[PDB]
């Protein structure tokens, strides 16, 4: 029968990221934009994230992104 | 668990970077 497919970012979650301006204040940090840009070019996304769960700047911006997409 | 949380996180990184949220130019 039917199954879940929720491992893709939705149009409503995309809208809530781009229209939230408090998120943009966190992304304007030059240390965040460099690590976000290097992340997508990496071949091991899970291995890259496991280096940033330990970082107090990258954890705080991730926590705000992860709140914004859960607050649908 | 971390592995279910990361799948939503990484598709947010890949959207934010493609639309260049931090770059006004």
């Amino acid at each position: 029968g039917p199954h879940m497919d929720y491992d893709m970012l939705t149009e409503e979650q995309k809208k809530k990221l781009k229209e939230d301006h408090t998120l943009k204040i966190l992304l304007k940090n030059n240390y965040v934009r460099e690590v976000f840009k290097q992340f997508t070019l990496s071949n091991d996304k899970i291995g890259y994230l496991s280096h940033y769960i330990n970082d107090p700047t990258i954890v705080q911006v991730i926590d705000h992104i992860m709140k914004t997409i859960d607050d649908t | 668990d971390i592995y279910t949380y990361e799948k939503k996180l990484i598709k947010s990184i890949e959207y934010i970077t493609k639309n260049k949220f931090f770059d006004d130019s």
